[PDB]
RNA sequence: UCGUCGCAAUGGUAAUUCAACUUAGUACGGAACCGUUGAUUCAGAUCAUUGGUAGAGCUAUCAUCUGCCGGAUAACGGCUGAGCCAGAAUCCGUGCCAGAGCGACG
RNA sequence: AUGUGGAACGGGGUAUUGUAGAUUAAGCCUUUGUUCCCAAGAUUU
């Protein structure tokens, strides 16, 4: 159940977990940031 | 189709509709096994597996607890091969019986003069060379050797005090090591847990739990994956690799309409259809499946004890 | 050395080479093989999480392995690694070790969010010096950098004198 | 081998029985049974809920 | 006559598809056999856990489990020179579901 | 259809909600507890 938030463990599939991460929805920064990228293994 | 059309299974316990391939070679033993659907519980079984995506991830899952331990093994009955089809050549039990297997003989044992197998405990005791002269036939015309077996009905805690008699084929053996291994088991109770482990894959059938305006249909489990033989006697039924502390397989305080089992039940990690205290009737596969993840086993971590009606999450 | 493994090239990611250990399955056997044999490629699952230069890095001597590892994992880990080789659980900030600290015997710095016990965890215990640093503005250091001893740390399990890198890792 | 400690009943959660309250930064607030389920959804507090293990600690 | 345990004439029938990894960056820019891990649809079950319903019960492709191998073949390719072999998600069986005629036993 | 006889309760355990209490198996268990009654008649072979 994908809904502790933050497809598979931070795998989104176009989810942190289970875990939903964030969604960019309409939108909104939270899913497309992503926290900016970078950091572990989105550098 | 296949299961269609429904129709609820009359028989309580599951009449299988075949059994195992017996093969002479193979020691002569049974292929079945009288189980009764206890109950369920989150047995955890790490899949230690490499490759596997679950691979020693504990799997919480309902192990069905299904009471199936020593059932009363009488004797044997004759199956001659015909070109009409399988006819029972004879039915020689033991010279002991049982009030269970006599009151499911009869209908209204107490009221009933007991007289079920009066004269042939007597003839089976006394003219043992009739009997004898019976199984000698049997063994030399008789194709297969139906190895009748009761059940622990009065024995184990139930209502129910008919012996659920069944005529479990004896799989395996010749004709000279079936009539031996049923001599061996003249009278005797045979246990499901001496049968089998169940800690793996098996073919469990048996009827659904009845709805109510359906179910209750005679059903066969295909692969049904078996936790482990939850012993409801032994304070351990539900101890695992890691859960141990003697855990009970039912639930803190009794499993929801079935209590604790008084024998070993035949938790499946799994479905097993059939309502609480509903006879189960697990048996062997027919088949035979060399698949990988069947053979590889899965070890049970955990399990679940919790009083379930209730509070869900107390497991002492 | 561009080690092929399946599809996503990520050798330092999955594998965080450390300064006497590699912290590592062909992929994780070749880093076995050449590194392991001197750099002891201790093949990490952390879980399921077997990315070791995602969750774990540290230098060998207390190689700070992410406490995000199970119980078992954990154990498993530290009871294999021997004392140059100790998996030190690393639970602040720096959950993400093998991402977050640039895991290097001279300096395993630290992500730039990683809290001072995660850079002090790989300073004292993997003997390395964990400085909390953006690698080229990415914060987690060790995914960015392949930090050695003399996303590239993902893409390539830089050891103490190895860089060895991932199926396609960008030239 | 230690389990999930309930958030709101201050005593071990059970595997998967139980419920742990994970809000988006999965703070999975622990529970020891269905009722405290309820008081893990609501954050209750250990020491205020009597049946919780805190309040008798307090 | 009652009751128990069985036989099986016959009727129905069920599984389906895809992805990834290993083969293998190999054979010859780039496969395929096998194996492994999982998913899609469908079918049959179950309520240990979770959700819903006002603890229980019910229930969720909102939860879990399970879902094969033999023969004979078509196209087609071979053997001797018709008679055989190889050969398909096809067909008939194994298995599963129902049990009209019957068996053994008290 | 004269004894684990069953049926009932008295319950205990069990839990729920809930702030410990009551329900307390009802498709939660279970009872060294209690009393009641018992082919009792009727009916067909």
């Amino acid at each position: 159940i994908m809904n502790c938030a933050d497809a598979s463990c931070g795998d989104m599939v176009l989810v942190v977990r289970n875990a939903g991460v964030i969604v960019n929805p309409k939108g909104e920064m939270k899913g497309s940031a992503i926290t900016g990228p970078v950091a572990k293994e989105c550098a | 189709l296949g299961f269609l059309p429904r129709k609820r299974a009359s028989r309580q316990r599951g009449k299988v509709k075949a059994f195992p391939k017996d093969d002479a070679s193979k020691p002569v033993h049974l292929t079945a096994f009288l189980g009764y659907k206890a109950g369920m519980t989150h047995i955890v079984r790490d899949l230690d597996r490499p490759g596997s995506k679950m691979h020693k991830r504990e799997i919480l899952e309902a192990v069905t607890v299904i009471e199936t331990p020593p059932m009363v093994v009488v004797g044997v009955v004759g199956y001659v091969e015909t070109p009409r089809g399988l006819r029972s050549l004879t039915t020689v039990w033991a010279e002991h019986l049982s009030e269970e297997v006599k009151r499911r003989f009869y209908k209204n044992w107490f009221k009933s003069k007991k007289k079920a197998f009066t004269k042939y405990a007597k003839k089976y005791a006394e003219s043992t060379q009739s009997i004898n002269r019976e199984l000698e036939r049997i063994k030399k015309y008789c194709s297969v050797v139906r190895v009748l077996a009761h059940t622990q009905i009065r024995k184990t805690p139930l209502a129910q005090k008919k012996a659920h008699l069944m005529e479990i084929q004896v799989n395996g053996g010749s004709v000279a090591d079936k009539v031996e291994w049923a001599r061996e088991h003249f009278e005797k109770t045979v246990d499901i847990k001496s049968t089998f482990e169940q800690n793996e894959m098996i073919d469990v059938i048996g009827v659904t739990r009845g709805k109510g305006n359906a179910g209750y249909m005679h059903r066969t489990q295909l692969n049904s994956k078996i936790y482990r033989i939850g012993a409801g006697d032994d304070a351990k039924n539900a101890s695992t690799d890691f859960d141990a502390t003697e855990k009970r397989i039912t639930p803190m305080g009794g499993f929801v309409r079935y209590g604790v089992v008084e024998n070993d039940f035949v938790m499946l990690n799994g479905a097993t259809p059939g309502p609480v205290k509903r006879v189960l009737t697990l048996r062997k596969s027919l088949l035979t499946h060399t698949s990988r993840k069947a053979l590889e086993p899965v070890s049970l971590k955990w399990i679940d004890t919790a009083s379930k009606f209730g509070h869900g999450r107390f497991q002492t | 050395l561009r080690a092929q493994f399946e599809n996503s090239n990520e050798i330092g990611v999955f594998s965080n080479l450390t300064n006497s250990y590699a912290l590592v399955e062909n992929f994780y056997s070749v880093f076995e093989a050449e590194l392991g044999d001197v750099v002891p490629v201790v093949h990490t699952t952390i879980g399921g999480t077997r990315i070791i230069g995602r969750l774990t890095c540290g230098n060998r001597k207390g190689l700070l392995v992410p406490s995000s590892t199970t119980d078992n994992e954990l154990q498993h880990l530290r009871n294999s690694l021997p004392d140059p080789v100790k998996i030190q659980r690393v639970d602040e900030r720096l959950s993400a070790l093998g991402n977050i600290v640039a895991c290097n015997d001279y300096v395993a710095l630290v992500h730039p969010d990683i809290e001072r016990e995660t850079e002090e965890i790989i300073a004292d215990v993997l003997d390395v010096e964990v400085f909390r640093q953006t690698v080229a503005g990415n914060v987690l250091t060790g995914s960015y950098c392949a930090l050695s001893n003399q996303v590239i740390g993902a893409g390539l399990v830089v050891n103490d004198w190895c860089a060895f890198a991932g199926l396609d890792t960008t030239a | 081998m230690r389990v999930h400690t309930c958030y709101f009943c201050s005593g071990p959660v059970y595997p998967g029985h139980g419920i742990m309250f994970v809000r988006n930064d999965s703070k999975v607030f622990r529970f020891c049974r269905s009722k405290c389920h309820k008081n893990f959804k609501m954050k209750r507090n250990p020491r205020k809920v009597a049946w919780t293990k805190a309040y008798r600690k307090a």
